[PDB]
């Protein structure tokens, strides 16, 4: 996934032209989504 | 970084059109992918990327940002690349420099070599560097150059398939093969040139440079020597009376190279004229012989002229040695030198002794001499 | 039979054509194949 | 092998402080 | 007029080897319907000539049905029988079949290769000779021998031994000796097939009247009217009485002459020049037709039963395209190969 | 004996004989 990168610190150019809590927080939201 | 401007640069591209976005995207990667020896930048400015001969100026407006990217060889030499784009005909254009380590002393027949205008004219079979390539361009300036082309830049098709444009939307997926295709192209024609350039600097004084690998495909004592090595002109090549079959062929066209070669032996004058298409060691120089020796023995009314054309001309694969096959026409000079020796020899009553170890002097219907070399015996057979 | 070139024939006659109607000679490809045959 | 690893150690602290810089930037 | 560009190199070769092509033979089918030529290259064309000359043609009909590799070296000579096509080439006679080089097989029938002197070059077959009354066929080349051959099996009857150099040509006329055969030592040279011997010999350049030293002593053609000889190349285009061994009259041309035959009454040449050169038998120049190849080397009359709609005069040279007479003051087209 | 001697065909036989008959035009061995 283009976000496992972004929190590995590799930066790749898309095609057109704080994130660690961000992605933990939509992790913890997905869970609860999912198991709702 | 002593002991990034990656960022840099995507905040500058970022900006740039979608064709050059395109372009810098898979030239980035095809320089981290395989060929480290390469380099991209963009040129221009952020504040006009933030954004009736005026509607021909502005018809024909440069985009601000540029790219430019550059290659290094194997021979201390870099070719510059700058890619342009106009917005208003939806085409990017390039223009290019080749420019080595040295102070590069060019002689005089060297010329349209590597002068800017014409070096990449033909990296595919035709493309001429002239025409639009998408029609709806030539609607729409019907409605309203290679003036421009000189002052812009050239619109091929392959620098299209680099920015992703298909004409009957950029795309990666265009851009891809043609991307590793391309840049082999460039680095052998960029190679192609600097081998023809140190060859005309070496048969402009009379010598035909030959190599150490290349002296089994020729005999050892040569008595015939070049004496003139003149690059003329298209329309002088038209004059020439005996070229009419290369014109009326199809092979005489305007985006060739044309030169006169003059080999002689004692009273015995051969003029050679030479073209030349810029796809070199990929497609060899034609010759055109003319003999004036005894009155003006020329191809139409002798066959042992057009049988020295055939062992030049069609036979050319012989000569061709390795992979970087870039002695091909210093080859070809060799050979012809060698075959005015035997037309001189082996002809039957006395100027030129016959020193020749031929065996049979004519064979076949047209009574042919003998022009295929032999040299783990060193003899003269018919081809 | 005996052999026949038909396509002297067919420009021949093609040129008669263009004789009996001198009108057809101000146009561009009727002129140029005038011009050839 | 040992100078080998303390170079590597060397270059992954220096990718982390660009990291980290990079980070600053990011947030700020 | 630069119609066609090439642009690419596969086709650049391809326009380089149309450019420098030779064609050496023709031969035509035993039906009037189908034509042969022979390559530079060792190639050979096969032409639909009933297909060319019909009402309906197309600008693609003046193109080879079939053209295929048949030989290492050049093809110097053809000849056609009944029922096959022989072809001479490198050193070796093959023979292919009318009905099958139509299609897509094109194999051969056999391979015969003549007894030689073992030298290192690997002489040249320039004149087929094919003999009626008997199934035979006379091979002459480098080997400066003429050497008979069985139509039926392989083997090699007579070796015939008169030249000093070699041979360009052959002849038949129907009498006693039989067979001319003329060669570039500059004799022409008669051959009586039962007794296997020399007959009679007739030197064209010791005559003064003919010699011309300038182009050397070489007899390029020779023709036949059972009575009459036409002997050209070298020396000069001159009639010879047979029988006599004199030289009646001279064919006043300078450009050497590589072919000769009898028309109806009149005399065809070609050579070295542009034009087809008729001739007429008391010595006087009847027509100078031009022709596209700027040399000539072979003439064809294609007079065949059961096709009369065949029948053209076929000339051939050093070009890649053959010249076609559907009358004899003006070329109606061109064959490419 | 003075050109063909190394610093057709050059040597044969035991011997490695130089060749010596003439054809008359090349040399061949006896």
């Amino acid at each position: 996934y283009l976000w496992v990168q972004k929190l590995g610190g590799l930066h790749f150019p898309k095609e057109q032209p704080s994130h660690m809590e961000t992605t933990m927080k939509l992790l913890k939201t997905r869970v609860q989504s999912r198991l709702a | 970084e002593y002991l990034d401007q990656a960022h840099k640069q995507y905040e500058t591209a970022r900006h740039l059109p979608p064709p050059l976005y395109v372009l810098f995207v898979q030239a980035t990667a095809y320089g981290q992918a395989c060929d480290k020896t390469l380099s991209v930048a963009i040129e221009g400015s952020v504040d006009e990327a933030k954004a009736l001969d005026d509607k021909r100026k502005e018809m024909l407006k440069r985009h601000p940002l540029s790219v430019m990217l550059d290659l290094k060889c194997k021979d201390d030499s870099v070719l510059h690349l700058t890619f342009y784009y106009l917005m208003n005909l939806n085409i990017m254009t390039v223009k290019a420099k080749v420019t080595t380590a040295m102070e590069l002393i060019t002689p005089i027949s060297a010329g349209d070599l590597l002068s800017p205008d014409s070096v990449l004219s033909c990296l595919y079979p035709g493309d001429h560097g002239k025409k639009t390539p998408n029609p709806a361009n030539q609607y729409q300036f019907d409605k309203v150059l290679s003036d421009y082309v000189l002052e812009l830049g050239h619109p091929y098709l392959w620098v299209q398939k680099l920015g992703g444009l298909h004409f009957p939307i950029a795309d990666h997926s265009l851009s891809a093969s043609h991307m590793e295709t391309t840049m082999k192209l460039l680095k052998t024609r960029v190679q192609s040139r600097l081998a023809l350039h140190k060859q005309f600097a070496s048969l402009e004084h009379g010598i035909v440079p030959v190599t150490s690998d290349c002296q089994y495909l020729f005999p050892a004592k040569v008595v015939s020597r070049l004496v003139k090595w003149v690059t003329v002109a298209h329309e002088d090549y038209m004059e020439l009376h005996f070229t009419k079959d290369i014109v009326d062929a199809g092979l005489a066209g305007d985006t060739n190279l044309y030169y006169m070669a003059l080999i002689e032996r004692g009273t015995a004058k051969l003029q050679a004229a030479v073209v030349l298409n810029p796809g070199y060691s990929s497609i060899p120089p034609v010759f055109q012989l003319c003999l004036n020796w005894k009155g003006e023995k020329t191809n139409s009314n002798d066959d042992n002229i057009r049988a020295m054309e055939g062992e030049v001309n069609v036979c050319y694969k012989e000569l061709c040695g390795p992979w970087p096959s870039h002695q091909l026409l210093t080859n070809q000079l060799q050979r012809l030198c060698v075959l005015l020796d035997v037309y001189l020899e082996t002809e039957s009553h006395k100027e030129f002794p016959q020193e020749k170890m031929c065996l049979r002097l004519f064979r076949g219907p047209s009574r042919m001499k003998p022009f295929k070399y032999n040299h783990p015996q060193g003899f003269f057979s018919h081809r | 039979s005996i052999p026949i070139d038909y396509n002297l024939y067919r420009k021949f006659w093609s040129l008669q054509d263009y004789f009996r109607n001198p009108v057809q000679c101000y146009e561009k490809i009727s002129w140029k194949t005038f011009l050839k045959y | 092998e040992s100078v080998e690893d303390k170079l590597e150690l060397r270059r992954k602290q220096f990718h982390v402080l660009l990291s980290t810089i990079h980070e600053l930037q990011q947030t700020l | 007029v630069p119609l066609a560009v090439p642009l690419g190199q596969t086709e650049v070769f391809q326009a380089l080897q149309r450019l420098h092509m030779t064609i050496f033979s023709q031969s035509v089918s035993p039906c009037g319907k189908f034509l042969a030529a022979g390559n530079n290259y060792g190639q050979i064309a096969i032409f639909s000539l009933s297909s060319a000359l019909s009402s309906e043609a197309k600008e693609e009909s003046k193109k080879p049905v079939v053209t295929f590799q048949a030989h290492d070296g050049p093809v110097y000579s053809m000849v056609s029988t009944d029922r096959h096509l022989l072809s001479a080439g490198d050193g070796e006679v093959k023979a292919w079949l009318w009905a099958e080089m139509l299609k897509k097989g094109c194999k051969e029938l056999w391979r015969r290769q003549p007894p030689y002197r073992t030298s290192l070059e690997v002489p040249e077959i320039n004149a087929l000779l094919l003999v009626p009354k008997e199934n035979s066929l006379i091979l002459a080349g480098g080997d400066c021998q003429l050497h008979t051959m069985d139509l039926e099996t392989g083997t090699f009857t007579r070796v015939l031994r008169g030249h000093t150099d070699y041979i360009h040509c052959l002849a038949l006329r129907e009498r006693s000796p039989e067979v001319l055969s003329g060669g570039e030592d500059g004799a022409v040279r008669l051959w009586d097939l039962r007794t296997a011997k020399e007959v009679q010999t007739i030197e064209v350049y010791k005559h003064e009247e003919c010699s011309r030293p300038h182009n050397g002593r070489w007899i390029g053609c020779l023709a036949t009217d059972s009575d009459w000889m036409v002997c050209g190349g070298g020396p000069a285009l001159t009639l010879w009485h047979l029988r006599s061994s004199t030289p009646t009259t001279i064919f006043p041309i300078r450009a050497p002459q590589k072919h000769v035959t009898f028309y109806q009454d009149l005399i065809l040449s070609a050579g070295q020049g542009r034009c087809v050169n008729q001739w007429q038998l008391s010595g006087e120049l009847k027509a100078q037709v031009p022709g596209s190849s700027p040399g000539l080397l072979s003439l064809s009359l294609n007079q065949q039963p059961a096709a009369p709609e065949c029948k053209v005069l076929t000339a051939a040279g050093n070009s890649c395209r053959v010249d076609v007479f559907t009358n004899l003051g003006y070329r109606a087209f061109s064959l490419s190969f």
